[PDB]
């Protein structure tokens, strides 16, 4: 605008290009939706399944075959909030597992 | 420890698109 950009907020732009590949067959297992903003990844799943508290563990990773991150997640309902942008992530239900991909463009 | 992968067999996309791409 007026010689600079008064720019409001932080831009946002909820990344929706992920990829799923488990090899455990439970449909509870799986994520139904995922996507990030700049950092926290927003990973919706069946997590209704789990009662006391007991949610499954989620993790990240920097290569598809790198260490599993702990990192820090927050579940919000059905939602895990993984703080922190990784172009993969690991879901762990229990001794079950699904990985999730964040795909680049172009 | 996982001596197995982890991930793998079918890499299905699963993009939102759970209606619509958002609404």
């Amino acid at each position: 605008g007026s010689h600079m950009n008064a720019k409001i907020l932080k831009d946002r732009r909820y990344y929706y290009d992920y990829d799923y590949a488990t090899r455990t067959k439970k449909s509870w297992l799986i994520p139904s939706r995922v996507y990030d903003d700049g950092k926290f990844t927003y990973i919706n799943m069946d997590l209704t399944r789990f009662p006391t508290g007991n949610f499954p563990a989620v993790f990240a990773r920097e290569k598809e075959h790198a260490e599993d991150f702990l990192v820090n997640t927050t579940v919000e309902g059905n939602t895990l909030i993984v703080h922190g942008t990784y172009p993969f992530l690991v879901v762990r239900h229990g001794d079950n597992v699904v990985g999730l991909r964040r795909n680049k463009q172009k | 420890t996982k001596p197995a992968p982890d991930f793998g067999g079918r890499w299905k996309h699963v993009n939102h698109f759970d209606e619509a791409p958002t609404e």
